[PDB]
Formats: C-alpha cells, structure tokens, sequence
C-alpha cells in the first residue's frame, strides 16, 4: 500500500458550491480522487464522523507524520475576536491559522477564500477577510465564485506531482488563470465589429451579439472559461449571460452594478 | 426492540457533518432519551445588510451565494421577486425554462444528499467488506430492476477496492465513523451495506451527469447564470440539440433514480421500520412549485403543480390557502437586537448581536420563521402530505405504492422514516414529469423563441418572489426606492426547518423532532444525525 498524500479541507464563511464544484471533476472522478491520489482525510461536507468525532479526525490529521495539505473553502469572518464563525466552539481564524501552521502548502479554493468573497462586500458586517490577509502567509488561489474542478484539481495534482505552479499577482496558477476570458470568447468578432445587444429580448441578443453594452466582464477578468467550459457543456457567455467578472478580487465590489460598465 | 441506553446528560454534536454549513446540536438526554433539545447555527455573514443600496439587478447573483448545494433557487426567488416589484409577467419559454432547470436541480440534490449526505448514519460501510458478493447480486436482483452494476463481478469488484481502501490504514472520510467496530443502531445485514455502497460510488459519477443537464440550460453548476429581470438569457436553451442532450442525460440521471436511489431507499425504510414512530412533527407548509403560471406570487400559489398550502396538527382534512401576510420572523432566542421580533419579512430587520455560545436565551444566527404563531415544517414532506391531502394523482399514486411496500399507515410519514422517504417519493414524481415538460418547451420555443420581456425599473415598488426549493418554502421580498434596494430580505426553508425557538419559546421544527430519540450509544450519537439529517439541513441557506 503506497503511502496517499494527506489533505485536509477546512470550511469557513462559505457557501459550499466550492466543494460542490470539486465533485463535479471528470478528469478523474471524485471518488478515484479520494480513494487513488489523495487522503482526504477531514471533509465536514461528505465525511462520516461528526461532532467531537470529526473534531478528533481533523487534529489526527493535523498531527499525521507524513504531514498534509491545506484547502480552505470561504472567508474569515474576524469581528468579535472571530466569534460569528464557530466550528466545534472554536473561532474558524483560530482553527484555520493552527491548520495552516504546519502545512506542506495551502490553496484557496474560491474567491471566499482567495479574496474575501462576497462576506466582504460592502459594509462587511462580519469583517471578513480572505485566507493570506487574515494568516499573513502567501496561498495558492483558486479564485472564481466557485473555480472550474479542471482548475482546483488540476491545481491540487500540480503541487502534488510537479511543484507549485508559476502564479499571477493575485495569486492565480498562469496555467488556468494567464488569459482574460474575452481574449477566448466565441463573441469576439461581434465585440471586434461593435456589435453589442442592447437588451435581452433584442434581435442582437437572439442572434448572439457581444454582450459587452449589458455588462460582461470578460475584458476584466482572467479564467479560461470559455476553453474548458463548465460541466463539459456551457458557460455563461454561451447562455447569453455577461460575465461578472467572479474570479478577481474583490469583485462584488468592483464589478457591480453587473448589468453596465459604469 | 430499538436500541436504547440509559444514559442520562448533556449531549454536543459540533459540527454536525454531511450538512451544508455550520451547525451545532445540544441535546438533554434522559434514560436513554432526549427529552430537550437546541439548533444553533454557528455562522453569519448578512446577505441582507451587504444588498442595501444595491441595483436591484444586482440582487439574484449575491442571493444565489446564499447557497452552493441549492445552488439556482435563490437566483430564481431573486428574479421572481424583482419581476414581481417592477410588475412584469415573463414569457412562457422563460416560465418553462426556469422551472426545469428547478426539477433539474432537485435530481442533483435529492440524489446527492440521500447518497452522500444522508446513508452513511443507515449504512455501516466497513460491514460491506463481510458479505457475499453472491448473495448480494441475489438480493438486489429481487429487490430492484435487473442491472449490470448488480452484478456479482460488479458488487464484488466494488468490495476490493474498498478492501484495498481500508487496508491502507488511511480512511479519510470514514476515519472514527460512528459505525466502526459496529454499533447497535446500525441493522442492516452486510450484503444490504455492499449494494448501497456500490450505488453510493455510482451516485458520485451520476451527479455529475445530473448538474451537466442542469448546466445545458443554467450555463453553468454550481451557479447558473441565465435569468434576467423579465426572463432568461439562454436562446441556445430553446434549440434542437441542447434540448435532446438535455433530455438525454435527464433520461439517464431518472434511471438511476428507479433503478437505485427508489430501491435502495425503500430498503433501508423496511429495516428501520421502527424509524416511522420518531422524529414526527405537526404543521407542513409549502409554496408550490412547478406553476403552469408565474405571472404573480399570487397565480404561482394558485396553480403550482406541486401544490402550495398550510397543514395544521396533522388534520390532512384540511389544507388552508397560504396567506403570505401571515408570514414573520422573530428573533428573541436568535443573535440579533432585542427590538426585532414579529417582522413580517418586507419590514425585516437583520441587526446583529452575538452574546456567547450555548446562552440559552439567545442561541443560533438563524431568525424563527413563524405562521401565525406557528412553527412549520417544510420541504418534501411538507409537499407531499399537502399534495397527497389534495388529492395530485401522481403523488397519491407513489405515496400509496410506499405505504403498500412498507405495510405502514399515511400516519407513519409524520416521522423522520416518512422524510426521508417523501425525498424519494418527489424525486420519482419530478422524473415522471420530465419529458412532458421538456417536450412542451421544445414546441414553445419552436413556435417563437420570445425569452425575455420589456420592463421599466420603478422609484418605489415592492415584491415578493416565492419557491419551493428542494428543502422547501422559500421567499425573497424586496422594498425598492429611488431605484435602488431599500430593504431585501430571505427567509429560507432551513430556517423554518431547523431555526431556534420563537418568541412564545415555542421549538422550531428540528428541535420537536429531536424529543423522544433513542440513543443507543451517547459516544457516537447516530440517532441524532438520522433525524436531524432528514431535514436536509443548509446553514449558509438559513442565516444567510
Ligand atoms: S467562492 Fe463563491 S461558490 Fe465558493 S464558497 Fe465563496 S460564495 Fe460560495
Ligand atoms: S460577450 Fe463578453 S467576453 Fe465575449 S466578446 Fe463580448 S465582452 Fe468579450
Ligand atoms: N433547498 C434549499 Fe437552500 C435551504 N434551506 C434554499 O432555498
Ligand atoms: S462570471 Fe465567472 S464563471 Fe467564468 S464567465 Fe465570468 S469568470
Ligand atoms: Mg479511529
Ligand atoms: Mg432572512
Ligand atoms: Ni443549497
């Protein structure tokens, strides 16, 4: 029996389409993932143990001799020295600084995480913060609201297999992150002719026009989904919905309002 | 007899696992049985307060993060209800649209969460590793239609490699299962955990398939991206080929359904038979879903083809119309300001105020949603007695077909075994439909492909969006002034589930169901997990 990296999950201010994301991946499935290449061995989503239980499966984990790898899922909530996010009475700062201690690596699984996500849009009741400005340590970000399972798995068995991938000034693997949407984007020779649709009930609209006019942010923002698609069937843009821009920072506030560029 | 110690205390179960988001569980204990009981959600982040000031638009694609596991609904509660404040009536094909993409979401999540949320407190998985892949081949050639993933090569192939798992010493997500080394409360007989572990690695492929013909029309999942005040987006959601892929993977997910998920279910139900006489509660509210008309909240109350209405103390007799005036939330026993109890939900208020853990008097960061008084219980069983009292053929049809396997009375769906079961029995009914429906878009957009509609945003308006999501009732409502959010509120259907006591100090849904389990080992309280599980728990849905 060779030896299976050991990775633990943690889950903070989230909303779990994260995890959710991850087990969508086809290349390969969840479960050869977890049962081939890694130990995941704490997942308070799909893990059999609760309570003190899991609590005690998460500091087995944390003491493993071989060491682990850290994902974190969300934001963290700081306010009140941490107290509006608990798992187990303990603040999700202190659990998630003490995971982070001893890690062989961490990656940021979304733009919670990453960035502070959408916890942190304005007025940021609960103070949230992502993971590398709340530790004070670098991470690997996985950002988009969730990221493509091509690009956290791909991330994941990257740093696992080869080392850690060149990254961006956000943090971001160049291998997922190194080109802007539009640059890939089936519209942009609508784009290039300034062919834009004014609304969504418009001829332009129906005949599948740049949906720049209506807000797209795919000038903006760095992700590869129009190259690898979500669920190996769509993306936004080919829905005709403009992008939101959900892989950069901080854009709940930076891209709003969606539907315009103003 | 059920299994029961004489333990007398406390009990903390925290985190509660295989739930979306971040709950914990106290319970008094007393002779082996609980005889009190606290749901305290242990997370915020204030959706509500980050909306305000916000476009309108904007709205459906911060609520949509309300949730990653019911991904879609909020964008659809959302859209509704700023459809409703700006008075637009969508298109047909947009109605059409989005109610698919709605029972597509339900066979994602019903299947995931019976599979990989929910069987693991039914299932004792090492166990597997004793039967005979033989004699479980047999069994599930009598209990289920014939299928090569039954097979004994199949069964036995799945058997090795969850040898080969275990023999490595690193069992990752089974590490101190409840279940390890046995337990009294776990019944069935080894081949029966070997077939559901089986169809339990197949549910993982599966649900991929099912977000996939989810993604065909959302754009996307996690997080579709295809509604729009007015309609949709998705032109390309209207064509030839998108929709025979769509119908397709859909055919493919229903069959799983039938073939595994309704089988393995009914199972598991006639082994913990003595499951139907715990975890009951009384008062069952739902919206409806599946409207043949989404022009009003009202007319989607109206003609839902998952019924909408109000059951109170059981009285299947009658099923009283949704009066959405009636609607508030309290939040005396929550971590908000004192001040704010009796919102009805366009003037709610969401202030926070945390105090300390485990402070009885104040206690989760859910609000208390309440109808007139009254805590109700919502989702699939909620829609299934209120569907079944108004007599919707299909679910006479599947609840009677239930009730006949089992030999148990309608009365022993008031129950955690009935929960459970009322998933199964809607995800049956949503494939049953799915043809038809798809079939009937197909001819719309056909006939004209109209998907979105004018509409002009008002100074002042308000509007309620309604749904029922597949944890139940949910509502989103929407004061708009100089254009722009005034106030915008979610009350979710985890928060009439498993919210905190209300200003009667009355327990909300979760908390009644939990008086009377059994515990038959305080150190791994699985019982606990069974029921409270069988809501389907969403934190970050309920909080928000
Ligand atoms: S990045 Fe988006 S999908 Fe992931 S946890 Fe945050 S809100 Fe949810
Ligand atoms: S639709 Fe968006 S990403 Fe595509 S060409 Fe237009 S602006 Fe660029
Ligand atoms: N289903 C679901 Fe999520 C919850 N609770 C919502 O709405
Ligand atoms: S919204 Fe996000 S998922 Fe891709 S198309 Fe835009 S970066
Ligand atoms: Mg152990
Ligand atoms: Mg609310
Ligand atoms: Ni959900």
């Amino acid at each position: 029996a060779k030896h299976r990296p050991s990775v633990v999950w943690l889950h903070n201010a989230e909303c779990t389409g994260c995890t959710e994301a991850a087990i969508r991946t086809i290349k390969p499935y969840i479960d050869a993932l977890i049962l081939d290449t890694i130990s995941l061995d704490y997942q308070e989503t799909i893990m059999a143990a609760a309570g003190e239980a899991a609590e005690a499966a998460l500091h087995q984990a944390l003491e493993g001799k071989d060491g682990y790898y850290l994902v974190v899922e969300g934001g963290l909530p700081t306010i009140d020295g941490g107290q509006w996010g608990m798992v187990a009475g303990h603040p999700m700062i202190e659990t998630t600084k003490k995971a982070a201690a001893k890690a062989k690596g961490i990656i940021c699984i979304g733009t919670c995480s990453a960035y502070g996500g959408v916890q942190k849009a304005k007025p940021n009741p609960s103070q949230a913060k992502g993971v590398s400005e709340a530790l004070g340590v670098k991470t690997i970000n996985i950002p988009g609201c969730p990221p493509n399972p091509i690009n956290f798995v791909g991330a994941v068995v990257h740093v696992l297999t080869k080392g850690i991938p060149d990254l961006d000034e956000n943090g971001r693997p160049k291998l997922f992150y190194g080109e802007l949407v539009h640059d890939n984007c089936p519209r942009l020779p609508h784009f290039e002719a300034s062919e834009f649709a004014p609304s969504f009930d418009s001829e332009e609209a129906k005949k599948g026009f740049c949906l720049y006019e209506l807000g797209c942010k795919g000038p903006v923002t760095y992700n590869n989904c129009p190259k690898v698609l979500f669920n190996q069937v769509n993306w936004p843009v080919q829905a005709g919905h403009p992008c939101l821009g959900c892989s950069e920072p901080d854009f709940w506030d930076t891209m709003t309002p969606f539907y315009e560029q103003g | 007899p059920t299994p029961q110690s004489t333990f007398t205390g406390p009990i903390v179960v925290d985190p509660i696992t295989r739930i979306e988001g971040h709950l914990r569980i106290m319970v008094e204990v007393e002779n082996g049985k609980v005889k009190d009981a606290w749901s305290s959600s242990q997370l915020f982040r204030g959706l509500e307060i980050i909306l305000k000031g916000r476009d309108p638009r904007d709205a459906q694609h911060f609520t949509q993060r309300a949730c990653g596991c019911c991904t879609y609904v909020h964008a659809l509660a959302s859209s509704r209800c700023v459809d409703d404040a700006v008075k637009v009536s969508i298109p047909a094909n947009a109605r059409m649209m989005r109610n698919l993409v709605m029972a597509s979401q339900y066979l994602h999540d019903h299947l995931v969460h019976f599979y990989h949320l929910h069987a693991l407190d039914w299932v004792d998985v090492t166990a597997a590793l004793k039967a005979d892949p033989n004699k479980a081949a047999k069994l599930a050639a009598s209990i289920a239609p014939a299928r090569p993933g039954n097979s004994a090569k199949a069964l036995k192939a799945v058997q090795d490699k969850l040898k080969a798992f275990v023999e490595s010493g690193q069992l990752g997500i089974f590490t101190n299962a409840y279940f390890l080394g046995g337990h009294k409360a776990y019944y069935l007989p080894p081949e029966v955990d070997l077939i559901a572990t089986a169809h339990y690695l197949e549910a993982l492929h599966m649900q991929v398939k099912a977000a996939s013909a989810m993604a065909i029309l959302g754009g996307k999942n996690p997080h579709t991206q295809f509604t729009v005040v007015g309609g949709c987006s998705n032109y390309q959601g209207l064509t030839k080929d998108p929709l025979a892929n769509y119908l397709a993977l859909s055919k493919e997910v229903c069959q799983f359904v039938n073939e595994c998920y309704i089988p393995d279910l009914l199972a598991v139900a006639g082994f913990y038979k003595d499951w139907g006489g715990i975890g009951g509660t009384s008062n069952y509210l739902a919206f409806g879903e599946f409207a043949t008309d989404d022009s009003s909240p009202e007319k989607h109350l109206a003609t839902s083809q998952f019924p909408s209405g109000v059951i109170t103390g059981r009285d299947l007799g009658k099923v009283d119309n949704v009066d959405l005036g009636a609607i508030y939330e309290d939040v005396k026993y929550s971590w908000y300001a004192p001040g704010g109890d009796g919102k009805h939900p366009y003037d709610g208020v969401t202030d926070p105020k945390y105090t300390k853990l485990d402070d009885k008097d104040h206690y989760s960061w859910m609000k208390a949603p309440r109808y007139k008084g009254k805590a109700m219980e919502v989702g699939p069983l909620a829609r299934t007695f209120i569907a079944y009292a108004k007599g919707q053929p299909d679910f006479k049809k599947v609840v009677d077909m239930v009730l006949g396997k089992l030999s148990v009375p309608a009365t022993a769906l008031h129950s955690t075994l009935g929960r459970t079961a009322a998933r199964g029995i809607e995800t049956a009914i949503v494939c049953a439909n799915m043809e038809k429906w798809i079939k009937e878009m197909a001819d719309s957009g056909a006939k004209d492909n109209t998907l979105c509609a004018k509409w002009e945003m008002p100074e002042e308006s308000k509007g309620v969006g309604l749904a029922d999501a597949p944890r139940g009732a949910l509502s989103h409502w929407i004061r708009i002034k100089g254009k722009k959010i005034d106030n915008f509120q979610l009350v979710v259907p985890s928060t009439w589930n498993l919210g905190p006591r209300g200003a009667q100090g009355d327990k909300s849904p979760v908390e009644e169901a939990l008086i009377g389990t059994p515990i038959a080992d305080p150190k791994r309280p699985v019982e606990i997990l069974r029921t409270v599980h069988a809501f389907d728990p969403c934190i970050a849905c309920g909080v928000h």
